[PDB]
RNA sequence: AAGGCGGCCCCCUGGACGAAGACUGACGCUCAGGUGCGAAAGCGUGGGGAGCAAACAGGAUUAGAUACCCUGGUAGUCCAC
RNA sequence: GUACGGCCGCAAGGUUAAAACUCAAAUGAAUUGACGGGGGCCCGCACAAGCGGUGGAGCAUGUGGUUUAAUUCGAUGCAA
RNA sequence: CGCGGGGUGGAGCAGCCUGGUAGCUCGUCGGGCUCAUAACCCGAAGAUCGUCGGUUCAAAUCCGGCCCCCGCAACCA
């Protein structure tokens, strides 16, 4: 099925944590742990610690999000 | 005269690594050289708001005893930012 | 090896260490939901997996999976947990029993319903 | 026996092996626990100190170089217990 | 070979010796490659030995770039 | 009137009691290394040695003033 309570809000890469991990601060309100989307990692697309990025956030855990749009 | 020697402070150079080579940078200044800090960001023309001016500023602020800095530059040229550091000037 | 040696020190089978000690050899246990959250899994997987921390009637406090698509669980939810690890979630060694106590069934399931606490739809 | 033992001479001393025959008459093998031995570094006291050299200082190399290289150099390396 | 307990040591430490937790591996030898600041042996106008060139100049020509309403599309390291 | 240490090149030093063309570092501008950059290497530019009077063969270094920076010292409520 796949519910639809997902979101695409944007933000900026803050920290450059380990294993394709980032502090990404949502333009919206705060920042989340944000991990690099599979797609994106498969197509490489390095991601500097200060880029505007798109996030996929499950209301289930706003605290986390996946980076969708590369830059 | 006063020479130019140099130190660097890259990102990921914090207290550990850092103030060890703040000791190295005293040494430069304390020879009576003008010790030039070079930042070398993982970054850009505006790399940081973090990388540089934690480090640089705390290098000044810790070394402030012996050395002071010419400028707190915060104009990066390239992917790297020189903060220039000198002997503290006798008025 | 020697007979003499075994006669002094008998063969001694190793005692199996359990994978669900919090259950204390019970088929399920009851417990209150302490935290209800999501967490990301291990290489090579990637998701936001629903888990909860649960204080059990016997004092143990453990993390437990909340399987299925969608759930209406929060703190102070009283749930039933069963054995069953989540492999790409280290630390997670129990599953929540959908459709028992405060835990609702999965919405709109048609296949494998009984593993998700879903009544048979009138039809 | 293992650790390990190397200039030459003497003194004290352990083990191994060969030849021949006499003697004892299974006195043998192994060994938990026990006991003894056990490189180098290290420790304590007092000696000793040429060379070498942790530490440490200085010179270089390097983006950095708390290293590798160089100039020095303390413990230690030597003796007794 | 960690913690706790015991014994030992001036100390550094030694000796005996667990459990929770976590993973579906860890490991041995050999095999085919690839790689080595890796090495050995050996070939090719690869070097060496030679003769004549290209790089300079003017023009031909292709490309890039720049320009343009358009300068049509493709070929891009040796192998455009 | 009130202590410390300094003034040399764009910046910071060495050359000091041991008075005879002021050299050593970072920057500056070039050159070299690289496919290229960083880094590194060869190099050149760059000075009334604060400013004066004394003093001397010739005083960077020699004394004292003018003056400036820093040092703590102080504005110590």
């Amino acid at each position: 099925a796949k519910e639809k309570d997902t979101i695409r809000t944007e933000g900026v890469v803050t920290e450059a944590l380990p294993n394709a991990t980032f502090r990404v601060k949502l333009d919206s309100g705060p920042e989340i742990l944000a991990y690099i989307s599979g797609k994106m990692r498969m197509h490489y697309i390095r991601i500097l610690p200060g880029d505007r990025v798109v996030v996929e956030i499950t209301p289930y855990d706003p605290t986390r999000g996946r980076i969708v749009y590369r830059k | 005269v006063i020479q130019v020697k140099e130190i660097k402070f890259r990102p990921g150079t914090d207290e550990g690594d850092y103030q060890v080579k703040l000791r190295s940078l005293i040494r430069f200044l304390e020879e009576g050289d003008k010790a030039k800090i070079t930042l070398r960001f993982r970054g850009r023309e505006m790399a940081h708001q973090q990388i540089g001016m934690e480090v640089l500023n705390r290098v000044k602020d810790d070394l402030q005893e012996l050395a002071v800095v010419e400028s707190f530059p915060t104009k990066i040229e390239g992917r790297q930012m020189i903060m220039v550091l000198a002997p503290k000037k006798k008025q | 090896a020697t007979v003499n040696q075994l006669v002094r020190k008998p063969r001694a089978r190793k005692v199996a260490k359990s994978n669900v000690p919090a259950l204390e050899a019970c088929p399920q246990k009851r417990g209150v939901c302490t935290r209800v959250y999501t967490t990301t899994p291990k290489k090579p997987n990637s998701a936001l997996r629903k888990v909860c921390r649960v204080r059990l009637t016997n004092g143990f406090e453990v993390t437990s999976y909340i399987g299925g698509e969608g759930h209406n669980l929060q703190e102070h939810s009283v749930i039933l947990i069963r054995g069953g690890r989540v492999k790409d979630l280290p630390g997670v060694r129990y599953h929540t029993v959908r459709g028992a106590l405060d835990c609702s069934g999965v919405k709109d399931r048609k296949q494998a319903r009984s593993k998700y606490g879903v009544k048979r739809p009138k039809a």
